[PDB]
């Protein structure tokens, strides 16, 4: 029914990139994906269903291993397949469990083996996923030689040698491969459920200004245009979270991906200066804590979360702004801790403080913004302050029709919402 | 942490 808009080509210097053979407009599907594989990341583990990756109240484990949980009998059939050969591998692990770059790779290898073309793979293939082999520094050959091994005997039950792969594979290689092309799967409150790799998604080059972003459902990943693009534009994503300095993104660049971005904002520090605001001394403290606060999110222990953050926070009130990075995503974390535990009110408080910082780090249309302004638009909603509330829900609303298209479920709770919100307005 | 992220 629709037309392909994008093509691979070959860049200058950034090698295979993808670009656009037709104008686009903001919010236009590009590319729809399923992944080549995937698997529930570690602190989800037991949180989402390792099929559909939706959080149920109640899951079932998988009886042999135990370690496989999903929301239905449908789900854990259609999962077989991806999960036969790593159940036996992962019930003997017990009581240990594998990285997931093993057990994603674990699920890569089969999928390989396949007859069935990967519609993933329509544009690349896992073949032609960059490595960057001869850029790795000694240290990354040295952590990618580790994971070999441990591929070697957490798989051992299911692969014994070489031969029982394809001839063109190589183990050492697929991991470097894994490290710079997988990608993390979110759910629709971008909230982190897994990884995955979607080889074709792969061409797309870095940018710290994108005209392109992700959003999942499920497994399935959805690249939109936010922005106008023109025929033979390159088509671009930012691979890293946007509450960065231009420092810690290029330190991340270079570690994980083996190229220095050359782009704009990297170029003039853009907004390295709001981002900083404060003393060193003082917000050094929050960045550390920050470490055991992200841990403790993925894997959503939100008690935990909201005690430490609490203290921070309140002990920070008198010298540190909320437009410092570190303290704002101690604030986005309070928020979501505080919207888990039904403490709403306090969300609020934490949520409000978010508001005019994203704004200023998330230029322009991004889904994590627009699902920011969706949360405290709701949280207003929910004490009555409409006026507010309203504004807000406009908002996302208008950020989310295009980073997440209109026919999305979230965009449907919105438009009830704008309408609960502007009657009780009216009526005032 | 494994994989690009989104935001
Ligand atoms: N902005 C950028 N500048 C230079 N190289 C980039 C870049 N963005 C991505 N890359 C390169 O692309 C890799 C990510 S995979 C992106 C597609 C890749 N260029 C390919 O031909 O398969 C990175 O490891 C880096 O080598
Ligand atoms: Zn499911
Ligand atoms: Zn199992
Ligand atoms: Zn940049």
């Amino acid at each position: 029914m629709e037309p392909l808009k994008v093509e691979k080509f070959a860049t200058a210097n950034r090698g295979n990139g993808l670009r656009a053979v037709t104008p686009l407009r903001p919010g236009e599907l590009l590319f729809r994906s399923d992944p080549l594989a995937y698997t529930v990341c570690k602190g989800s583990r037991g949180v989402v269903c390792d099929r559909c990756l939706l959080g149920k109240e109640k899951l079932m484990r998988c009886s042999q291993c135990r370690v496989a949980k999903y929301c239905s009998a449908k789900c854990q059939k259609k999962a077989w397949p991806d999960h036969k050969r790593e159940c036996k591998c992962l019930k003997s692990c017990k009581p240990r469990y594998p990285p997931d770059s093993v057990r994603l790779l674990g699920r890569v290898v089969f999928k390989l083996m396949d007859g069935a073309p990967s519609e993933s793979e329509k544009l690349y293939s896992f073949y032609d996923l960059e490595s960057n082999i001869n850029k790795l520094t000694e240290d990354r050959k040295e952590g990618l030689r580790q994971l070999v091994m441990t591929f070697q005997h957490f798989m051992r039950e299911e692969i014994q040698d070489a031969s029982q792969l394809p001839p063109a594979f190589d183990l050492f290689e697929a991991f470097a491969k894994v490290i710079c092309n997988s990608f993390t799967i979110c759910n629709a409150e971008m909230q982190e459920v897994g990884v995955g790799l979607y080889p074709s998604i792969s061409l797309l080059n870095h940018s710290c200004d994108p005209n392109c972003s992700i959003v999942f459902n499920g497994p399935h990943l959805l690249l939109r245009a936010v922005r106008d693009i023109e025929v033979g534009e390159e088509l671009t994503i930012c691979y890293l979270d946007m509450l960065m300095t231009s420092e810690e993104r290029r330190k991340q660049l270079r570690d994980q991906y083996c190229f220095e971005c050359d782009c704009f904002r990297c170029q003039t520090q853009d907004k390295d200066a709001d981002m900083l605001t404060g003393d060193e001394q003082v917000w050094k403290e929050v960045q550390e804590s920050l470490k055991k606060i992200e841990e403790l999110k993925a894997h959503w222990k939100w008690e935990q979360v909201l005690a430490m953050c609490q203290a921070i926070i309140s002990s920070n009130s008198e010298r540190l702004p909320d437009i410092n990075i570190y303290q704002l995503k101690v604030l986005d974390c309070a928020m979501d801790a505080c919207i888990n535990l039904g403490l709403l009110e306090e969300a609020l408080f934490y949520g409000t403080r978010t508001m005019e910082p994203y704004r200023i780090f998330f230029p322009g249309s991004h889904p994590v913004r627009g699902v920011q302004v969706m949360k405290v638009g709701k949280l207003q909603l929910h004490q009555g302050m409409f006026p507010q509330a309203m504004k807000n829900l406009r908002l996302a609303f208008d950020i989310m029709r295009v980073t997440h298209g209109r026919e999305h479920s979230l965009i449907e709770d919105l438009i009830l919402l704008l309408e609960e919100c502007d009657a009780n307005i009216r009526a005032s | 942490k494994l994989g690009k992220s989104l935001g």
